[PDB]
RNA sequence: AGAGUUAAAUUAUAACUAAGCUGUAAAAAGCCCUAGUUAAAAUAAAAUAACCCACGAAAGUGACUCUAAUAAUCCUGACACACGAUAGCUAGGACCCAAACUGGGAUUAGAUACCCCACUAUGCCUAGCCCUAAACCCAAAUAGUUACAUAACAAAACUAUUCGCCAGAGUACUACUCGCAACUGCCUAAAACUCAAAGGACUUGGCGGUGCUUCACAUCCACCUAGAGGAGCCUGUUCUA
């Protein structure tokens, strides 16, 4: 449930001394806020490093290192095709909330009335 | 197959033996994964230390000792000494919150150990020392 | 660009039409293709229908270029691959039963696989980050990895060869020490392995 | 709303109900003034942005005819008449 | 804004507490 | 220190796991609230800008959880439209 | 306001293992009498509950228990009486930890700053003093009305009784004067002189080493090829003449 806003902000009527000093009115506006890109990470960590502990256990020769080495390519291929389909399906994938688009759209036939 | 996350308790008699040992018989691995920093600790059920591994004793310098890599090959290195003294099974206990607290999990797993137990022991102090002052960086 | 963006790239190799009808998806493929009534690009003047040639070659082949003689490039390319020819049928005659039936006679052999042994399998990128440049390794893309082999073969031959020997035979020794993997080009492959594991702690300052 | 507290009977369970005896007084002059000024060949405007009987009051005007504006209303149309429709343009008589 | 006035009392309360200090 | 060991804030892995293992004790503490409060921990904040933290928390609290409910609430009015060209 | 009490963390200290430990965007300095684990006083501070809004006149108070306890049969009121965070002073006691000043390291043209390490006053207890805050919810107390009515902005507008305060800006939380356990202090508080403005709110534009999202196909980075800056010569400027 919804915090009580009941003898909170600073008003003329209120006995009790103010809790809560908000820096914008607490306002609904008629669009929400956009998406946040998700910020990335560095890939194919935990297979480099087994393949550097081949390279210098052999004097950094592939010829005993080709199972390690044949990861790492899959591995860079793994994360290169995930990072190259990851933003187009994202926007239309909603994860079962509307995309942003379609929530403004959606506030704009139900706006708040603020005035009158 | 029910599976309970609570530890089986001392007081009770629960019939979950791993390599024929009971559940407090088990060693223990401290970590502790401070922010520049990753030190690992593996001590017996009597509390005597069996081996110690760190990032800075493995060559990691400086900067470098507090990167996930550095932690994750102290928990390789860390593993391989315990399994020669022939320990399997080890209830791995995490020290505050740092980078290095999952590569130091997966490290021990792939060193040649197996853990059965995780418990985080972060130093939470319930009012306690004051700490120092903020960083206007 | 003279071509628009309807223009797609022209399908070369004639044994991909002589035997369509052992295939039901691929026959979806290319029926579609004129059917809807795509526009094709003229044939380009360097690949053509011949079973002698090779895309590789014709990639090394163009970076040995310099300016616009098509004729003198080629004309060392046919050279190196004659001269390796000569050295390895020389080796052919003088050897022992079982050394004889190890040798390989086949430029075109030797030449793929020298080059897949010159490609380095991580490379370096700076990244600026807190006013200063550090080398984090890249897992580089087969292309690149490709390109860069090529590259490390002209440069080396170009450069550090003596003025006397002629372009052709320079470039066929270092083909053979490519293919025994003792060649200078596998060293600087090496050395570049050299630093990025060094610098195994700074890939976590790349972001992708 | 506000203004129309005169006019309610009353709220039952929070729906509010609306005096018809007042209605029907309204509706009596309503209807009345609309035949007259019907009578005196005025134009009658049936205007209504509603999504549900934009077809139905679209072909009550047609019956009865007189026009109808049940689409997206401009902002200069009545005021500003002469640039929208044209140079001479008689304004309706009356709205609905 | 305001801050024009306080800045102006503190760079005089500031040169006051310094010839205080002086003198 | 003077408690049993081994019985708070610790979980134990199933089928020889341990990512999944460690991802359920994270969830624990995050729903606690622990992560955060180790993060806040670090350094020392001053009693006046805990307060002014504390008005920036609850004020977010309220307006999420109302524009929430609006969402859910207009939810059902996204269907096609029967009236579409009217 | 007294009296009694301690959960979690930390430290003196002991045992064991390890050779390194702390620290940053990156380092150095410092430490190696150290770090990890187990066992553990004193001092100090009071996770979650708190998405609750209670008590007091205000400043303030939210670990537990007990004792004492929150004026007026319920208006306004000072220069009078009582109180007043934090910093600061005097005397004694405590000191985990934080920490002005100071010393070292780094950065910088310089850095007596931001960043890192060490440590003191002090933050704490008992007794006394000082009486200052953006002591601001910038909105005085007691009764009320939602009528009349939008400068702007903000926390909508107003009536009755009463007290305090306000007469351009700078000079000025200053000079002189009275009182004060104050003596580099607090309160009270001008003038000569200078200017024709100072000031509140708003609008558009520009800008932002402000944040969010998207994008540079010769393009900013990643990245491709050929060149300039090096030599002679040709030609064009500056200077010399
Ligand atoms: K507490
Ligand atoms: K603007
Ligand atoms: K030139
Ligand atoms: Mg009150
Ligand atoms: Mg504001
Ligand atoms: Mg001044
Ligand atoms: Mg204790
Ligand atoms: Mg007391
Ligand atoms: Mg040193
Ligand atoms: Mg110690
Ligand atoms: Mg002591
Ligand atoms: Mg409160
Ligand atoms: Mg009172
Ligand atoms: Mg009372
Ligand atoms: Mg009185
Ligand atoms: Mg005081
Ligand atoms: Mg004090
Ligand atoms: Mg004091
Ligand atoms: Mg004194
Ligand atoms: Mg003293
Ligand atoms: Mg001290
Ligand atoms: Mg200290
Ligand atoms: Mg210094
Ligand atoms: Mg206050
Ligand atoms: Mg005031
Ligand atoms: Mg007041
Ligand atoms: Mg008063
Ligand atoms: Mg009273
Ligand atoms: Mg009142
Ligand atoms: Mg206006
Ligand atoms: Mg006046
Ligand atoms: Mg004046
Ligand atoms: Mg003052
Ligand atoms: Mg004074
Ligand atoms: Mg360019
Ligand atoms: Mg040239
Ligand atoms: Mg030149
Ligand atoms: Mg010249």
């Amino acid at each position: 449930a919804t915090p009580s806003l009941r003898g909170r902000l600073a008003r003329l009527g209120n006995p009790r001394r103010p809790i809560l000093k908000p820096n914008k009115p607490l306002i609904l506006a008629n669009h929400v806020g956009e998406r946040r890109r998700e910020k990335g990470e560095a890939t194919c960590i935990t297979e480099m490093s087994v393949m550097m502990a081949c390279w210098k256990q052999n004097e950094f020769r592939d010829e005993a290192c080709r199972k390690e080495i044949q990861d790492f390519f899959d591995c860079a291929s793994r994360a290169e095709a995930a990072r190259k389909m990851r933003s187009i399906q994202e926007n239309l994938g909603e994860l079962g909330s509307l995309p942003p688009k379609k929530l403004n759209k959606l506030l704009h036939r139900f706006p708040n009335k603020p005035h009158v | 197959s029910s599976f309970s996350i609570y530890p089986p308790i001392p007081g009770q008699e629960n019939s979950l033996r791993w390599a024929g040992k009971k559940f407090e018989e088990i060693p223990i691995a401290h970590i502790k994964a401070s922010y520049n920093n990753t030190q690992i600790q593996v001590v017996s059920a009597a509390h005597q230390p069996l081996a110690h591994a760190s990032c800075g004793t493995e060559g990691f310098r400086n900067a470098k000792k507090g990167t996930g890599i550095a932690a994750q090959t102290a928990g390789i290195a860390a593993a391989a000494k315990a399994t020669g003294k022939g320990v399997t099974h080890v209830r791995v206990v995490v020290k505050g919150l740092g980078p290095g607290r999952l590569s130091a999990i997966k490290g021990l797993t792939m060193g040649g150990l197996e853990v059965i137990s995780i418990t985080d022991n972060t130093p939470i102090p319930h009012x306690g020392c004051r700490p120092r002052k903020a960083r206007r960086l | 660009s003279r071509y628009g963006p309807e223009y797609k790239d022209p399908q070369i190799d004639k044994e991909y039409y002589r035997k369509p009808l052992a295939e039901q998806t691929e026959e979806e493929k290319y029926e579609r293709d004129f059917k809807k009534t795509q526009l094709i690009k003229a044939a380009p003047a360097t690949k053509t229908s011949s079973v002698f040639e090779d895309p590789v070659i014709s990639k090394f082949t163009n970076m040995m270029m310099k300016g616009g003689n098509k004729v003198l490039a080629r004309s060392l390319m046919t050279q190196t691959l004659e001269a390796v020819k000569r050295k390895q049928f020389a080796k052919y005659h003088a050897a022992s039963a079982e050394e004889q039936a190890t040798i390989e006679r086949n430029p075109y052999t030797i030449f793929h696989q020298a080059l897949k042994n010159c490609e380095p399998v991580i490379g370096l990128v700076p990244i600026l980050k807190g006013g200063h440049f550090y080398q984090v390794p890249v897992p580089l893309a087969d292309r690149r990895r490709r390109f860069l082999a090529m590259k490390w073969m002209i440069a080396e031959c170009r450069e550090k060869k003596h003025r006397r020997v002629l372009m052709p035979e320079k470039l066929s020794q270092e083909l053979l020490e490519a293919f025994h993997n003792q060649g200078p080009v596998i060293k600087r492959k090496h050395d570049m392995h050299k630093m990025a594991e060094a610098n195994r702690a700074l890939a976590h300052y790349r972001w992708w | 709303h506000r203004f129309m507290e005169p006019y309610l009977f009353g709220s039952r369970l929070g729906q509010d109900i609306i005096d018809l005896e007042q209605t029907a007084a309204h509706l009596q002059l309503a209807l009345n003034f609309t035949a007259h000024v019907a009578y005196r060949e005025g134009i009658i405007l049936f205007v209504s942005r509603h999504r549900q009987f934009a077809h139905l009051i679209e072909t009550t005007a047609r019956d009865c005819g007189e026009y109808a504006h049940t689409r997206y209303f401009k902002g200069g149309l009545l005021t500003n008449a002469p640039l929208l429709l044209g140079p001479g343009v008689r304004l309706p008589d009356l709205i609905i | 804004k305001n801050i024009l006035k306080i800045r102006r009392r503190k760079m005089n309360h500031h040169k006051y507490r310094k010839l205080v200090k002086r003198t | 220190a003077n408690h049993l060991k081994f019985i708070a804030r610790t979980v134990m892995v199933q089928e020889g796991n341990v990512e999944g293992a460690y991802r359920t004790l994270n969830r624990i503490l995050t729903m606690d609230g622990l992560i955060e409060d180790i993060k806040r921990r670090r350094y020392y904040e001053k009693p006046c800008r805990r307060r002014q933290r504390e008005s920036y928390e609850t004020c977010r609290r309220i307006y999420n959880m109302e524009m929430a409910r609006k969402i859910n609430f207009l939810m059902r009015k996204n269907r096609a439209d029967p009236w579409q060209g009217c």
